[PDB]
């Protein structure tokens, strides 16, 4: 289906550095698949590069509820909340990461 | 046909007056009536815990998760069942999904840094107590 | 079918149990059978305040209020929730039609009275005080 | 709709400078949606950096048409015709670009 | 059926019999019979621009080109009327999708030439009128 | 249906071809299928006029302008029999009532100017005259 | 067809070195059109810069009866039985690319 | 249905109001409605001869001679495009056909007279000559 | 019904008792009561190779694979008929063709082997002996 070839294009987009194009891509497979917890992170990670930040807590808070061991959605939500200044939730958020 | 609401309706009022017993078997008719209902299981968790049966009020709340995603009080009741029965692991998941449901929750911080302080997270339980703190002093 | 009905008695039921977060849920799945029915969104405005959720309780109060006219208690309810929201001049021209639709409300008087006196109307405030006052000495 | 992801390959072949994918990606797209004034530039951009300079031509006018403002399609149209030695039109396209 | 195009035949007979203002009614109730008919619209066009009413023909030969975009004359002939209206910069962009079209048709240059000469374009206005001369110096 | 339209086709082409006296026979035709119609009787009304069968034509074109009110160009034809026919009051109150349908048309003016001379009105003929000198520069 | 949106997305992957993205590409193409040669010849290659030489002479077999021509198939085959040890098969599809 | 022939009159009207280039594509609609139809293709075929896209009615004009034979009019139609084409060859081929549908025709001789000039038999070209100025010497 | 593989064993039987020349005839009857019968082809193939008609044994085959790809033996056998028919580039390609499908089986290398060998690719002849060698020791 659709939802998995969009994102092997955002993969690719997002591998060679070209997160204009990877966001968007990512956005049309979730589309059709919400519970694809690897896209919701690459897509928060391509956010995070963007600079996004909030953005970025907001899509990897839902990578982490649709799979609570993702120990690498947690390390980098954790930098995304200390990138926003709260510095209390990055290091819960870190210590989830190193408890994973 | 109506009478898969009725039920439910009876067992909210056999547990507002005081005979939950009654209550669980009510809502146990509207399950077997319609399995869908997001509503019956989630008061059926509340009433079984209430009886103490909580090895059955933790499979209630699950299935009632499972049947409505997102759910960020259920999250939190299934935690305090998952707390009592003792499977400390399973409650500091649930209440983590919860607190990352609801970010502003200060009470799903408060019980965070509770089971991670009963499971040894000490840290992460000292920081959570200071995020319920922050969210609301009052919680 | 009576089912347009039954799920106002099911969210007045969630209601008395303290539940209300599922009482506003089970109101709009009434709404959502009969958007007419006036004691619906009533109830749901006046639960929606209880959870803190003021603007849209203002907004189902305010939608109650067009479907049936002249409810002096409706306005009084809105009248309080604007309050609350901080919009005090709609809170007063509230209270005022509470006022012009009874004439003898002491309750809408002393809501007024102190709309007012936020407001800055220090004379027309103290009026509305005095007035409710001598309607309802036993206030 | 498929056309956004086929759009999306094909910009991402172009910005890599894989011209033969980005033609034939945009051309995927394109028999979707008639109407994309963009997907038609980008196009006509792919077939002028392949020095085809009269496909390039044919797509730009269709770019312009459906988009008058298009003050860079102007531009690549002009250049393209200059390429072609038509210095009357190449000129008249570079004014309506430093007009529009 | 067949009087949706009678009532077309009608308004083309009256106009050729030089009685415009008969046939501007006859294609008005040929396009309420179906508005979906491009020679219609593109005649009515120029009946309305014949008989000085530019206001209502520019608007026509429009609803004209909504229903052919590409068609090469529409809208040479919308910019002999926007041209004429005093909209000189829409009679322009007109002219140049004129040219796009169709890169070879010489009148669309030279009209375009004249139109940027009135608008001011002088250099944009002498490159147009030398390409039109290339393209054919008779037209 | 349409072949109560495509008569008045045979006689907009046997007019149109100098063939005018069966195009008479064409229209009435027409009328003697739906009586109605105000564009069959407005062409016979031209058709008998240029035939110099002017008792009819009037009488034409009064039937049609009694089944369309307000169109000053019936109205002004109407005159121009008349005129011919000397009726001269009936001939000078279709102009005036064309003039007051459409109080611009220098037309009307020169036409109720020249009657008016004729009927003895100097004045009001001198009038008419001048209105219609100012209301077009060719006229 | 999509399919052909697919295989240009795995041309792209693989052209870019992004072999471990071409082959699921090329994989979402094939299964949708089994007679396309290119693919499968497509996808051995990338196989076989991967260095899963068994996978790689699978799909090279499978290319090679679609395409008794495909010299480069051939070659490449040949090059993967080597890879093997089988020097006998190896030579053989060596001469036959010679051949072809 | 009427229509397939109503669209042929629409074509006709077209080019009698000098619109030549919609009523190529009211004929074209028409063929398609009845593919048989050799009037229309024969109308079609001298609107595209006028258009100037000699080659496109050259195959019109065939088309229509091989739905209608001996049609001693189309052949000298045909004979007229191909001349223009410079085909000298077909077109003399055209001509003498028509000379043998029709051996009194002074124009056909005169044309088959100017074509094999063009083509070189100039001793057949000056027999032609003289036989169409014998057939007509009023021509 | 079973009419439309009868004939298929009829002509096995026939087959099996040496009456070939009515198998053939048994089978063409098969085969046009339903052409894609891959059974019947490949069959007919051997039937008609036996019979000494190699040239539409060839065809029969062909047919076969295309009806039914992707299987060693009937490769093998078009293989075979191709060499007795003196195409050996194709017979060489065939077997080639069932060394892609199976590289496991010698009897395909044996006799690509000797077909090279009469081909004159004495180097790949060598080697495909030898892989028919290796693969099995009997032949």
């Amino acid at each position: 289906e659709e939802a998995e070839l969009a994102y092997l294009l955002g993969e690719l987009a997002y591998k060679l550095g070209e997160y204009r194009i990877a966001i968007r891509a990512y956005r049309i497979a979730l589309k059709r698949d919400p519970n694809n917890a690897e896209a919701w992170y690459n897509l928060g990670n391509a956010y995070t590069k963007q600079g996004d930040y909030d953005e970025a807590i907001e899509y990897y808070l839902r990578a982490l509820v649709l799979d609570p061991n993702n120990a690498e959605a947690a390390t980098n939500l954790g930098q995304a909340y200390m990138n926003q200044g709260d510095k209390d939730r990055a290091k819960l958020m870190l210590l989830l990461a190193l408890k994973l | 046909d109506v009478s898969a609401l009725a039920y439910v309706m009876l067992g909210l009022l056999l547990s507002l007056l005081n005979r939950l017993s009654l209550a669980a078997e009510a809502y146990k008719k509207a399950i077997e009536l319609d399995p869908n209902d997001a509503l019956a299981w989630l008061l059926l968790g509340s009433v079984l815990e209430k009886l103490k049966r909580l090895d059955e009020a933790a499979e209630a709340y699950k299935k009632a998760i499972e049947l409505k995603p997102n759910d960020a009080s259920a999250w939190k009741e299934l935690g305090k069942v998952l707390e009592k029965l003792g499977r400390l692991d399973e409650a500091a998941e649930a209440y983590l999904i919860a607190i990352m449901l609801d970010p502003e929750d200060a009470e799903a911080a408060k019980e965070l840094g509770k089971v991670l302080e009963k499971l040894g997270e000490l840290e992460m339980a000292e920081e959570a107590y200071k995020l319920a703190i922050k969210l609301d002093p009052n919680d």
